[PDB]
């Protein structure tokens, strides 16, 4: 019953910096697919 | 070297270096070394 | 040991002394006008 | 005596002209980056 | 009876504790910012809400990761950020200002379980107030508190707290500080002052000279009969901002010298080079490195020339 | 009754044997340029028959001394040089070329005793020849001649012996070696080559690209039953001059790179900055530093300028 | 398996671009040195 | 590793280098990476 | 009387660098006096 | 010890073989004419 608290900061630890790019992909004029992972341009 | 080994040689050494050092901010001097181009 | 029993003491005049100071210093400027 | 007399007072010309060299040099390339851009557009 | 007599005529707020030394330490001291390999960071923005996204590459720099990943996200209320670097270990923090803010800082590393936070704020006009825990029959962890208000229109004067309890059955601790800072008359000379716990005081002050140029002083005193060791370390700063062009460095006592020159040759880009000489053991850190920018949105890159 | 059949058309004559290989190894590759610490080198010169007297400072460098006074005195047939360090040192040159020039290089240390030179030239319109000892019933130490000529209008072939003999009564080795260059039909790719003693072989070339930019590939090949032990290396350089910079920048087998700017910013002022890249230990060396001369004559510094 | 046929291709990655950034970026900075000046003089 | 850790190694390595690199010299492509400005 | 071969040796370990430049001092307009041992002008 | 007399003679052959190349190779111009 226990692991919940412990696989409750397992999820953090795939699951934040994926949630960050989602917040500010509607935030913009909504264009761009896969360019935000690519450093040229 | 009969007080350099005691422990109130030190807060006596920095303690200097600051009052020397504040005179030196708060001058005329230090205005000097501001270019005025 | 009977270290544990007076440390609960120990602990709770150092809370006990910022009860009095942040009271104290929360009004300064009215008697700083002298 | 002279092999003392001399460079302990030989190795302070050193740290005063190392420093010198190492807070000023930065500093004067700094001068002349904004020295040729305010005749450039005194031209202008 | 005696409240409205002089909350008319005064109450300036000061500033939180956090920026307390903020104009000298962080400021004019390059402390924060010098590094020893190389490093080459590069970081895409396409932002009114902004955006971003850096990468960041090193090698030789014994404290830094040779990867590192980043976004960050901020509209006219709120934060997000995150780091993710080579092996794998994972960052973040919040802000959700509606006065009192509140911020969460996580910090997740492997070796090392897991670290967590949480803060608040308070700013009415004329008092600051700093709450702060750590990660907690069960009551654990550390929790800081805080408090500063201004008593005169120049000086400000204030103290806190901490209570760190560990290993299970262990009572804990609770030590205490006061602070203390100095305005000038017209816009100058900052002196603040600390005196923490375990004997230690902080001292400084900051002379906005002509247009831009800066000074700077610090001075910290940290302290079985052998229990008495006291140490210091006097330094003295400066910076000399310009157009496309930033220098600072110090020097201090007990032997070192430090310089740090920025130089923006393009619009978009900068190089930067640091380096500093120990005096005792003769021996020395050279670190250099670049840093800039780009676009991404196809019409943010045509408003940045021109 | 043969000679003068074909010493009429042709006979153009080859360089040095020291100057074989100068125009890949000591041109466009950089192995002499580097260093690792911070040096600022600086020189007065007050010239017709030249003058000079140089400074130089180096921190943390490992092969470097903390000081170095110089000069130097060379008019129309003669050279001079010198050269005192921080505790003592000297060495020393001559030149009194005559066209057999004859050089002279003592060098005086303290822990190892003294070291002596003498050497020869000769160049006859067709050939080349360089006569060299060191230090010497008392026929003691080294001994080296050669040989070289050119047999068709673009090639040339020639060898060296040697003769080394210590240790009092021991009776000395002689190597010998063979030498060969080739040089391209309108002012191009110079392919050289060599097979010195103990096995090492070298080879090289030298492409001329369109006005300044060259090449440039190197490769040595150097060898109780566990003797045959064989290795290698082959670098790839290039070379960039400019008006006001010169870059050049190799990179080879078993991992590194390398590169190496001069951006001379003043009329007589310059820096420059190098460092390298290891890819198996995976670190770094970076070394950079100034270096800019002056004028001590009331008139010289008076024409530089304009 | 996917923890060996990314990391031994990932840090190829890695070696091709901590090296396009040591030999390409000093050639960028002298090129602008000698791009500036040939239009400076070609004004007058 | 049966014959890398023979001596017959690598002065089959680097010779081979040396072919490829000097066509890589005398080529049309290295004439490319001179700028023509 | 071998000691003569070694202390030829030892005067060239302190009256060499002050050869070189006596030589030059005469070949130029013959002006300065200590300014060559100095570091700015 | 009978290597120090035998070895007189080694090296005596080896300055010997550069004695015959480099006036062999003074002339190949006056020959690679064919
Ligand atoms: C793994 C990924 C790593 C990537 C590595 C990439 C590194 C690239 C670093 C590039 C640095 C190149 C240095 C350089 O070129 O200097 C250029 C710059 C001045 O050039 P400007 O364009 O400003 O000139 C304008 C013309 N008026 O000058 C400067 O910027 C400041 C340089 C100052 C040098 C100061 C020397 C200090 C001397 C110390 C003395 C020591 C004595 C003990």
């Amino acid at each position: 019953i226990s692991k919940i608290l412990t696989l409750t900061h397992n999820v953090a630890h795939y699951g934040w910096i994926p949630f960050v790019l989602y917040l500010g992909w509607a935030h913009t004029s909504n264009r761009p697919n896969f360019l935000n992972l690519l450093s040229p341009l | 070297q009969a007080f350099k080994e005691s422990p109130l040689y030190t807060i006596a050494l920095n303690g200097a270096f600051f009052v020397a050092g504040v005179a030196f901010i708060q001058s005329p001097l230090m205005d000097m070394l501001a270019p005025q181009l | 040991h009977q270290e544990q029993t007076e440390k609960t003491l120990k602990q709770a005049a150092y809370v006990a002394a910022f009860l009095w100071v942040s009271p104290m210093i929360w009004h300064l400027v009215k008697k700083q006008w002298k | 005596f002279v092999r003392n007399a001399f460079t302990k007072s030989g190795n302070l010309a050193w740290t005063l002209t190392t420093t010198a060299l190492l807070l000023g040099v930065p500093l004067s390339l700094s001068i002349l980056a904004e020295q040729q851009l305010i005749e450039m557009e005194k031209t202008f | 009876q005696l409240h409205s007599h002089r909350q008319s005529l005064e109450l300036v707020n000061p500033g939180t504790v956090e920026n307390l030394n903020k104009e000298v330490s962080r400021d004019v001291f390059l402390s924060q910012y010098f590094f020893t390999g190389l490093r080459a960071d590069l970081n895409k923005a396409f932002s009114n809400p902004a955006f971003q996204t850096s990468h960041t590459f090193s090698i030789g720099s014994q404290a830094l990761p040779k990867y590192a990943f980043s976004a960050l996200f901020a509209n006219d209320n709120l934060f997000a950020q995150g780091n993710i670097d080579n092996d794998l270990s994972v960052s973040g923090r919040l802000n959700y200002g509606w006065k009192n803010i509140s911020k969460v800082n996580l910090q997740i590393s492997d070796g090392q379980p897991t670290m967590c936070q949480l803060e608040q704020d308070y700013q009415a006009s004329d008092f600051s107030v700093n709450v702060k825990t750590l990660n907690p029959g069960e009551f654990t962890g550390v929790a800081v508190a805080s408090f500063l208000q201004s008593v005169t229109p120049q000086l400000a004067l204030g103290l806190e707290t901490l209570y760190s309890r560990t290993d299970g059955s262990a009572p804990g601790d609770a030590g205490v500080s006061y602070l203390t800072r100095y305005v000038s008359k017209k816009q100058d000379w900052i002196f603040s002052g600390q005196l923490q716990a375990n004997g230690a005081l902080i001292a400084s002050l900051w002379r906005k000279v002509a247009q831009n140029v800066e000074a700077g002083i610090e001075t910290t005193l940290q302290a079985i009969g052998i229990q008495p060791t006291v140490e210091g370390s006097t330094t003295i700063g400066a910076k000399y901002e310009y157009r496309q062009s930033v220098y600072r460095g110090t020097l201090d006592s007990n032997g070192k010298v430090a310089c740090f020159l920025e130089r923006k040759v393009l619009p978009t880009l900068s190089v930067l080079f640091c380096g500093e000489i120990d005096h005792f053991k003769n021996d020395t850190k050279i670190g250099c490195g670049l840093q800039f920018e780009t676009a991404g949105n196809q019409e943010l890159l045509m408003l940045q020339q021109g």
